[PDB]
């Protein structure tokens, strides 16, 4: 009953099971630990970062090793459009003979790989199960390096100080230039040297790379300035990927669009992209001042940025010390940027597939988009939660105020009511009218008169599609016109490739849109606005409100303030995160439902099914869920089973976890404490069991813990059931 | 399909119904606000909200046809917006 | 130091210890010349003549970079002029 | 000014006096980040010793070989692959056995480079000036060897000629 | 970089004079015990108790390897594979083309024998109050003192004799595995070569 | 044990003391209000955190404030 | 198909990465 929460003496003195539960959930909140200083905080965070990167590299190495050992990578190379990639083998003693037979792939039961790693590794120039093994070996070596570094930087003479950790200019210069630019430069080097010849049949391994010229002229044009030579003779339109037939000699080109065979971006396009990004980031990494008297001091930049007329208060004067001294502000900024970035990855890796033969891998396309959108929602909610935490525990009004006037951040708490009221107005506006139009379509179609539907053509979005060259909406605007200056300017660089790809019905590049797209985009906007409303309200109201003008004194996460003053359930800022998680899950569900139904109709060919039935709710319920759930639920029946049996089991498992979350959310404490007391009496008053007694007094889960557990069940069930549905439906419908 | 980009050619699909709704909803909001402000200066403002003063309610409701003009005659006089008597939370 | 300002124009220290000492009568015309040169270089690399692999012309490219710069030069020129420089 | 190697720069604060071989050569100011010069000197001396041994092995393998056939490769970089993995893993295990105890030793001691290796007692009876002179000799020779062994590796990777 | 100190003066390494002399074995033992208590106090890790137990197991396993070689040579060690219909799909190793290669029956029998011995060990582990030599160290008990480079030359059924023989057997197993890995033959093939041919005859 | 603080906005109306279910609060002499009394929290080890004390507080934003902290068998209300 | 030697040495290297992980884990304290 002691010594487990070593970091908290208050918990270690708890005589109940709450100590164990809270010991888990407070282990990473280093700022709240006993005998805590800032130096130890930054050093522990640094070591934890090292361990985390080691974990990531070990996970990647495991994926590589299992593809190399139990996969069919080599067979998939020779026939990427017919051979289904294998993730890893299965050894489960609970299998019957039927399950073994159904999951049997080649030599052993195995799982199909939906991560798209086969296409990614094939694109970057891997052709052998020994290339994957080398990658796994190297990644385990890197993990060992990172673990050694993490141990080393906790040693006495190697523990960095607060000044080093808060040295913003040095870290920015190095991160930008070194990390981004130099990693892009090295990736361009690999892309060219290995990937470009490997796509043309020439093997460039760790033996013949110092003697195989990536370009026939060989670094002469680069120093000579004849950089056009690297773009001459690109890959033809009859080039077979991985073979020298119809190949070229160029390494950096503009082509635009996709490879005619793999239906993916040109490797020479991506090498040029990464070279340009490398140059730009290396240049941008010299901005801030270091030991050589030139550069920028960001404190001065922030302080000097006050509009002269005066509408942002005193400007950004106090922001430098605010961000530097708070790890939650930086964490929130990083999480918001990462969420936007992974939303970008999801939205671009389906419209512009970058890996060979990934466009025809429909289950992996759906899985990748869903995975990245869910990660995006999680990251955004985390960014807002950490902003709220910064408000609660790191924000100092004195730093952000100069002689009564407030800086740009402190002024966000002055018109907080205006911000929240207008977020509420936008949410109500969008919800009222999107639901009104959807229900109008529902009722009108149900009454057998679909012509009375309200169908709004998304002209604004179709205008953008025409601006990028789509000649489908008869707009003749910028790139849909051959005479506009936008078209004449790039008529010789990348329009022929771009136009040939955007004006193609088999791509996902700028999918044609209609009224259903309009309505679902408005639903998405409503979801985004409502999630933002909850999170922003929790962040701004974190330090106090009218119901609790001292909420900052109770911390970020506390159960309530009691039944007084009318009742104060879910009044903390943590509860705002807890409520906004449901809205994030709902919004990501809407986004992924829209994406998956649109792409299922596109792949099956019945795009008229979406364009007609997507305007009313029953259309969704009947033609997406009810229609495509048939292959999934018949993964095992009283007659047999298929390789989709695991997905049906996961479907039911997700439903069960969802409803257990419903348990933990609807039923609150107090009802579970008295029942536990009855159980305690029963155990204490029964023979043959009195010999065994608990060391920690069994008590009901706390209010905040119960909310967390219900949210965890809700989210896990949500994710599992939707993953099972999307994967099984795609597999069982599209062969 | 409804063309709601703003062009007057298809103006009867969205723009004219938009104007009609804006008029009606502004009427409703104006009469509600006028009734709230009128019975807010009586002895028992809360009583007159569950038990409506039907004479005064009828008087105000039929006066909402000038809500666009009344709104841009009360905003000019500064009687439409409060300034600093509005309450604010602790931070 | 103290780049923070509340008057009509920021102090000349915000321009760095290279632009803080340029007379406004030098920065102004220099900014206008740089803007004109950059606009012409952009309109000669593109717009007037369509771009091609064989026609990149580092002068026009480097030139075009004077347009973004021009913005900074005339901002500094105004700052110097308002600070009696 | 205070740098002997770069007579024009002033050396950094941590480059002074003791720690023989101190010629004020730290233009990039790397010593400003390390808490002390103990670990960096240990690493430099380990590199110096490994590079001396590497240069000696390079030349000897150029001219002298073991009686067996597996050691008949003249090119050291080609011998890196021709030699059986058993010999190389034995060498690596020996080095790691030497390295783990010194791993415990280096991160905490005042003289991490002092491994207590003096079987012939070349330092017993030597005065402080003579000991410092020996340390300077070792550091010089090691730096020259490091440059030389890197040059040999580069010229073998670029021309295939392992020597001259 | 220059205007500040990367490492604070208050956080600096101090040389541990408590390990002066203290040959690498004593230093390693002390470092392990200080760094990992509550597993060192149990006798686990680089400890004399663990060394003695592992030596006993290595000697018994040299006996077991000899017995396995004899059984393989003398027509024992049943033939074929396990019945998947009888023992489920967990005994299936691979399916090449329409035939299920299962775990060899000989491997199953050897695993059952090893299970017998391991069960005996587990019983002795959860029988601490009735066994002569316990598996772990009692709280308070102190680990027998390391024997050193060369244990005392005391012939017979002595602690030093068992210690020396356990070290020899463990080194023999290490050498056997190293020879098998380096050369590439089976473990039993290496034992057969190292016995002249008198085992697999 | 939870933390209970009393603030000088206390009007000495005793409603907090007579609402405490575990006898944590008591009325002590004072000279900052008309009643000449102020609430005190000398037995916070018995505080259970039910916050009945501040449900009976008539002052604007409370004069008795309960800050939940470390848990104890007394503060958890455990009869077992 | 990878050999037994390839998998075995990868397992051995994985063990070394495990001992480095517990050293980091124990250094981040109990
Ligand atoms: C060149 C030198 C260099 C390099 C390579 C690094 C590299 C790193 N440092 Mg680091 N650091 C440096 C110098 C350097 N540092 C210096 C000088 C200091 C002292 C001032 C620090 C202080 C420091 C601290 C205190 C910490 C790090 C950490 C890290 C790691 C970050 C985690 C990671 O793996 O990210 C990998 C990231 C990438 C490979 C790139 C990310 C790609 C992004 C997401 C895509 C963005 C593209 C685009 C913009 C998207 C938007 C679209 C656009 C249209 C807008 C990383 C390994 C952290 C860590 O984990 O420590 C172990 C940490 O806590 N460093
Ligand atoms: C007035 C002096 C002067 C001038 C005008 C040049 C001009 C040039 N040098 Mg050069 N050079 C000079 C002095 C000069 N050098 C001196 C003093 C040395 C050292 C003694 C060199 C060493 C040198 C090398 C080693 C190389 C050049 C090259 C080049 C050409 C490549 C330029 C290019 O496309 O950028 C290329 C742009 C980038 C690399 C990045 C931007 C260019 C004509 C290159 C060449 O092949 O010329 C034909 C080349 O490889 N120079
Ligand atoms: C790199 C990103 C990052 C980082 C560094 C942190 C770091 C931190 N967060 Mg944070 N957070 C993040 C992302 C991040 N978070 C995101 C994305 C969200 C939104 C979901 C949040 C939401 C959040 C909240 C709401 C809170 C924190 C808190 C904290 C602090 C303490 C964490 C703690 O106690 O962990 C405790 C760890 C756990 C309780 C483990 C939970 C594990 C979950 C339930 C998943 C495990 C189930 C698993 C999937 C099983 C699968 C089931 C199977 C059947 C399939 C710490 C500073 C807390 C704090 O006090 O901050 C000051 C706090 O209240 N964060
Ligand atoms: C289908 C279920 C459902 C529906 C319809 C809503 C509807 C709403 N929620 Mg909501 N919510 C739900 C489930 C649901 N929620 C769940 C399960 C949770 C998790 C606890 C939340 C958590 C939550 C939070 C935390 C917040 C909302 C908010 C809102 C409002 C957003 C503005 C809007 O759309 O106005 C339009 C309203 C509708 C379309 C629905 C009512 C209209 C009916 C049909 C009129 C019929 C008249 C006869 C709206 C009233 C936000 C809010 O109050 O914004 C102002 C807010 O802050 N909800
Ligand atoms: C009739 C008077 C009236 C007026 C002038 C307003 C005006 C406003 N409300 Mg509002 N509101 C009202 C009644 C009114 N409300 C009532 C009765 C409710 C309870 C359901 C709300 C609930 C409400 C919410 C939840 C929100 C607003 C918001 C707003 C603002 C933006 C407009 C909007 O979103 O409409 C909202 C309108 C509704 C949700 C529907 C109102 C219900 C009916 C139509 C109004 C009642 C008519 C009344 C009985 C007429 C009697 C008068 C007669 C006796 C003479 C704006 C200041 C939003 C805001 O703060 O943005 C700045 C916001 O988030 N209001
Ligand atoms: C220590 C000083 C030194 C000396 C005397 C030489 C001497 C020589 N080098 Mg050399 N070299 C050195 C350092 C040195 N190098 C270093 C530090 C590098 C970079 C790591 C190189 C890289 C290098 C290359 C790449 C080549 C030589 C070549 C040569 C030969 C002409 C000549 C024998 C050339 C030669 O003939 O190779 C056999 C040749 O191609 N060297
Ligand atoms: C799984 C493999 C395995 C095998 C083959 C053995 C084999 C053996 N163990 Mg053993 N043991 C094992 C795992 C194993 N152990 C584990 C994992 C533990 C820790 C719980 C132990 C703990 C243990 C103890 C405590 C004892 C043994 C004993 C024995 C011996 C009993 C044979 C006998 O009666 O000879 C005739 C034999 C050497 C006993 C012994 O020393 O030999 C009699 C004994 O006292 N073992
Ligand atoms: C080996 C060496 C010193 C070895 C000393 C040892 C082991 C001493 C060990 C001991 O003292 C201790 C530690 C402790 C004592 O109690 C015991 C002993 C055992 C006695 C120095 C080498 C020092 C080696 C040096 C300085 C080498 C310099 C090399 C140069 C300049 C080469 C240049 C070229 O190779 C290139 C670059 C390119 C080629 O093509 C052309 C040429 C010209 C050939
Ligand atoms: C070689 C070895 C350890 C070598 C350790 C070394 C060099 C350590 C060196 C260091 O510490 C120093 C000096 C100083 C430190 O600062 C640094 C390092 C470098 C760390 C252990 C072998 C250890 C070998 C062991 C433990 C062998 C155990 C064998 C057993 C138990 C037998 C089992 C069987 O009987 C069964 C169970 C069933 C039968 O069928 C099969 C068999 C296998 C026969
Ligand atoms: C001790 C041993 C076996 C002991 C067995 C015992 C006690 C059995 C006891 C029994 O009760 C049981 C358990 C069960 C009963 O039913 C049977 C009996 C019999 C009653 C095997 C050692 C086996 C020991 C072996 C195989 C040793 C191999 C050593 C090698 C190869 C050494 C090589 C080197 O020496 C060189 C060549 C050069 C050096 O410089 C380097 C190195 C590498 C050190
Ligand atoms: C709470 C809080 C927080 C947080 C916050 C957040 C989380 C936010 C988010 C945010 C976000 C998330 C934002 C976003 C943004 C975005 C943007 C801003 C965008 C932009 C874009 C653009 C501008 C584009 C443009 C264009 C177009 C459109 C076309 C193409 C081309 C171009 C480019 C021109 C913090 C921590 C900080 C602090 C405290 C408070
Ligand atoms: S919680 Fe409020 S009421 Fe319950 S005891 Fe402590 S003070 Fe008295």
């Amino acid at each position: 009953v002691y010594k487990f929460p070593k970091f908290s003496k208050a918990l270690a003195e708890d005589p109940s099971t709450r100590r164990i539960w809270y010991g888990i959930a407070t282990a990473h909140d280093f700022e709240s630990h006993d005998a805590m200083t800032e130096s130890k905080l930054y050093q522990k965070i640094f070591a934890s970062h090292f361990g985390h990167i080691a974990i990531i590299f070990l996970w990647t190495a495991g994926n590589l090793f299992h593809v190399a050992w139990q996969g069919n990578f080599e067979a998939w190379i020779l026939n990427p459009l017919k051979v289904r990639p294998i993730a890893h083998a299965i050894w489960d003693p609970h299998f019957g003979q039927a399950a073994y037979k159904a999951f049997l792939k080649t030599s052993s039961p195995a799982n199909l790989a939906l991560s798209g790693v086969y296409e990614w590794w094939y694109t970057i120039g891997m052709r052998t199960n020994n290339d994957l093994y080398q990658g796994s070996f190297f990644l385990i070596l890197l993990s060992s390096l990172l673990l050694f570094a993490g141990w080393l930087h906790l040693q006495p003479s190697f523990r960095p100080s607060l000044d080093w950790f808060k040295a913003n200019e040095y870290r920015l210069n190095h991160h930008l230039s070194g990390l981004f630019g130099v990693s892009s430069l090295a990736w361009t080097g690999h892309l060219v040297h290995v990937a470009i010849p490997e796509s043309r049949g020439i093997h460039v391994g760790w033996d013949n790379f110092l003697t195989v010229l990536p370009h026939p002229e060989g670094l002469t044009p680069f120093f000579s300035g004849n950089w056009k030579a690297y773009a001459q003779n690109p890959d033809t339109a009859s080039h077979i990927f991985g073979s020298g037939e119809g190949s070229g000699t160029a390494i950096l080109t503009f082509l635009g669009g996709f490879h005619p065979q793999t239906k993916s971006l040109w490797l020479t396009d991506m090498a040029h992209h990464h070279l340009a990004i490398a140059v730009l980031f290396i240049v941008a990494g010299h901005m801030y001042r270091t030991n050589w008297l030139i550069g920028h001091q960001m404190k001065l930049i922030l302080e000097a940025h006050r509009p002269p007329g005066g509408r942002l208060g005193i400007g950004h004067i106090g922001l430098y010390e605010t961000i530097t001294n708070s790890l939650h502000f930086q964490l929130g900024l990083a999480l918001a940027a990462l969420g936007v970035a992974t939303s970008l990855t999801a939205q671009h890796m389906y419209a512009l597939p970058p890996y060979a033969f990934l466009a025809s891998n429909f289950p992996t396309q759906a899985a990748l988009y869903t995975h990245h959108q869910y990660i995006a929602g999680f990251l955004m909610v985390g960014a807002f939660a950490h902003g709220a935490i910064f408000f609660v525990r790191d924000y100092d009004p004195a730093v952000n105020t100069r002689n009564g006037e407030k800086n740009v951040l402190a002024r966000m708490l002055e018109h907080k009511e205006a911000i929240i009221s207008h977020l509420s107005w936008v949410s109500l506006f969008l919800g009222f009218h999107t639901l009104g139009i959807y229900v109008h379509n529902d009722v009108v179609v149900a009454f057998g008169q679909p012509e009375k539907q309200i169908l709004v053509e998304p002209l604004f979005a179709e205008w953008i599609q025409a601006a990028s060259g789509k000649t489908l909406y008869n707009f003749d605007l910028l790139l849909a016109s051959s005479n506009s200056p936008a078209s004449v300017a790039s008529s010789q660089l990348w329009l022929p490739g771009w136009l040939s790809a955007i004006n193609d019905g088999k791509n996902s590049l700028f999918l044609p849109i209609g009224p259903g797209d309009f309505l679902v985009h408005h639903a998405i906007a409503l979801g985004l606005h409502t999630t933002t409303l909850i999170l922003v309200k929790g962040a701004l109201d974190a330090r106090g409100s009218k119901l609790m003008p001292d909420k900052k004194d109770f911390g970020y996460s506390f159960p309530c303030d009691g039944p007084g003053r009318g009742g104060t359930c879910d009044i903390s800022a943590w509860d705002a995160f807890y409520l906004a998680m449901f809205w994030m899950l709902n919004t990501i569900g809407w986004v992924t439902f829209y994406w998956h139904w649109k792409h299922l109709t596109l792949w099956q060919g019945n795009q008229v099914q979406f364009n007609e039935s997507s305007n009313y709710i029953m259309g969704w319920l009947r033609d997406y869920l009810w229609l495509n759930s048939s292959p999934l639920i018949n993964g095992y029946n009283p007659f047999g089973m298929n390789s989709l049996s695991v997905w049906a089991w996961m479907f039911l498992f997700g439903h069960l976890v969802w409803a257990t979350g419903f348990m933990f959310l609807i039923s609150w404490r107090g009802y579970w404490q008295e029942l536990i007391e009855t159980i305690v009496w029963a155990h204490e008053r029964t023979p043959l069991a009195n010999l065994v007694r608990w060391k920690d007094k069994p008590v009901a889960l706390s209010i905040v813990q119960a909310r967390l557990v219900g949210l965890a069940h809700f989210t896990i069930g949500y994710v599992l059931t939707y993953a099972a549905f999307v994967i099984a439906s795609t597999i069982g419908k599209l062969g | 399909h409804l063309i709601t980009d703003g062009r007057w050619s298809h103006g009867s699909e969205f723009l004219l119904p938009s104007i009609l709704f804006l008029y009606i909803s502004g009427w409703i909001g104006w009469v509600g606000r006028k009734y709230i402000r009128t019975v807010g200066q009586t002895s028992n403002p809360t009583e007159k909200e569950i038990i409506i003063d039907v004479p005064l309610a009828i008087s105000i409701m039929t006066s909402g046809f000038l809500w666009p003009f009344a709104a841009w005659q009360e905003f000019l006089s500064g009687d439409l917006i409060a300034s600093d008597e509005t309450i604010t939370t602790s931070p | 130091e103290s780049t923070y300002w509340e008057g009509k124009a920021p102090p000349s220290v915000v321009l760095g210890p290279f632009l803080s000492k340029i007379p406004s009568g030098v920065l102004g015309p220099a900014s206008l010349v740089a803007l004109i040169v950059g606009s012409y270089c952009t309109h000669e690399s593109n717009i007037f003549n369509t771009l091609t692999v064989d026609t990149i012309y580092p002068a026009y490219v480097l030139g075009s970079f004077l347009t973004p710069i021009s913005w900074g030069l005339h901002v500094a020129a105004w700052i110097q002029k308002m600070n009696k420089a | 000014a205070q740098s002997k190697a770069l007579p024009f720069l002033k050396a950094p604060a941590k480059l002074d006096g003791s720690l023989a071989g101190d010629f004020g050569f730290d233009p990039m100011g790397i010593s400003d980040q390390v808490a002390n010069l103990k670990y960096v000197r240990a690493a430099e001396l380990k590199h110096c010793r490994v590079a001396m041994l590497g240069f000696l092995g390079w030349v000897v393998q150029q001219y002298v070989h073991l009686p067996g056939e597996i050691y008949a490769e003249s090119n050291p970089l080609k011998a890196l692959t021709s030699v059986p993995l058993l010999s190389q893993i034995q060498i690596f295990l020996f080095i790691g056995a030497i390295e783990l105890a010194t791993l415990d030793q280096t991160y905490t001691a005042d003289k991490p480079w002092d491994l207590g290796f003096d079987p012939l007692n070349f330092s017993k009876g030597k005065s402080e000036q003579q000991m410092k002179d020996l340390e300077v000799k070792e550091l010089k020779n090691g730096r020259v060897a490091m440059i030389a062994i890197m040059g040999l590796i580069a010229q073998t990777l670029y021309t295939g000629v392992p020597l001259f | 970089g220059t205007p500040f100190d990367t490492v604070s003066k208050d956080e600096l390494a101090v040389e541990n004079k408590a390990m002066a002399g203290k040959s690498v074995f004593e230093r390693a033992m002390a470092d392990f015990n200080g760094r990992y208590p509550a597993v060192a106090a149990l006798g686990l890790g680089p400890s004399a108790k663990a060394e003695r137990w592992n030596g006993r197991h290595a000697m018994f396993g040299w006996i077991v390897l000899l017995a396995t070689g004899y059984a393989q040579a003398h027509g024992l060690l049943p033939e074929g594979g396990m019945d998947a219909k009888e023992w489920g799909t967990w005994v299936i190793v691979s399916t090449t083309n329409g035939e299920q290669v299962t775990i060899p029956a000989a491997r199953a029998a050897i695993a059952i024998g090893h299970l017998h011995f391991g069960a005996v060990g587990v019983f002795a582990a959860y029988s601490k109050n009735s066994v002569k030599d316990r598996l772990l160290l009692e709280p308070g008990e102190k680990d027998e003192a390391p024997a050193g480079l060369f244990p005392a030359l005391r012939p017979g059924l002595t602690k030093e004799a068992e210690m020396l023989n356990g070290r020899v057997a463990m080194l023999g197993l290490v050498a056997l595995v190293a020879v098998s890995a380096a050369t590439g033959q089976d473990i039993l093939s290496v034992i057969d070569q190292g016995l002249g041919g008198l085992l697999l005859k | 044990s939870h933390t209970v603080k009393i603030y000088d906005t206390c009007i000495g109306c005793t409603q907090c003391v007579r609402a405490c279910p575990t006898d944590v609060l008591e009325m002590v002499p004072w000279d900052g209000c008309k009643a000449g009394q102020i609430a005190s929290a000398p037995r916070t080890e018995d505080c259970v955190g039910c916050k009945r004390c501040e449900t009976a507080c008539p002052t604007d934003f409370l004069s008795v404030r309960v800050y939940l902290g470390g848990e104890t068998t007394r503060s958890l209300g455990l009869a077992y | 198909m990878i050999y037994d030697s390839q998998v075995y040495i990868a397992l051995v290297i994985a063990v070394v990465a495990s001992v480095l992980a517990i050293r980091l884990g124990a250094t981040l304290y109990n």
